[PDB]
């Protein structure tokens, strides 16, 4: 069977704090 | 490999690979630490 991921599986991506930004 | 072998010789090689990334450090230099400051300019240094 399949079914649909939607916005699962973001993970940060490096060990670093960030706040109120948007990081590419 | 045999005693009589210059470039036909053994090497013993060790490579050291640093995990140079921002979790927290465990390897460190013989640098001792000072006392913390606050509230004041410092020319400081944390983990390197
Ligand atoms: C995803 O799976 C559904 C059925 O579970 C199917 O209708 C759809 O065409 C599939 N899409 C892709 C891109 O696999």
């Amino acid at each position: 069977a399949y079914t649909n991921s939607f916005t699962r599986g973001v993970y940060y991506p490096d060990k670093v704090f960030r706040s109120s930004v948007l990081h590419s | 490999f045999q005693p009589t072998n210059v470039g036909y010789q053994p090497y013993r090689v060790v490579v050291l690979s640093f995990e140079l990334l921002h979790a927290p450090a465990t390897v460190c230099g013989p640098k001792k630490s000072t006392n913390l400051v606050k509230n004041k300019c410092v020319n400081f240094n944390f983990n390197g």
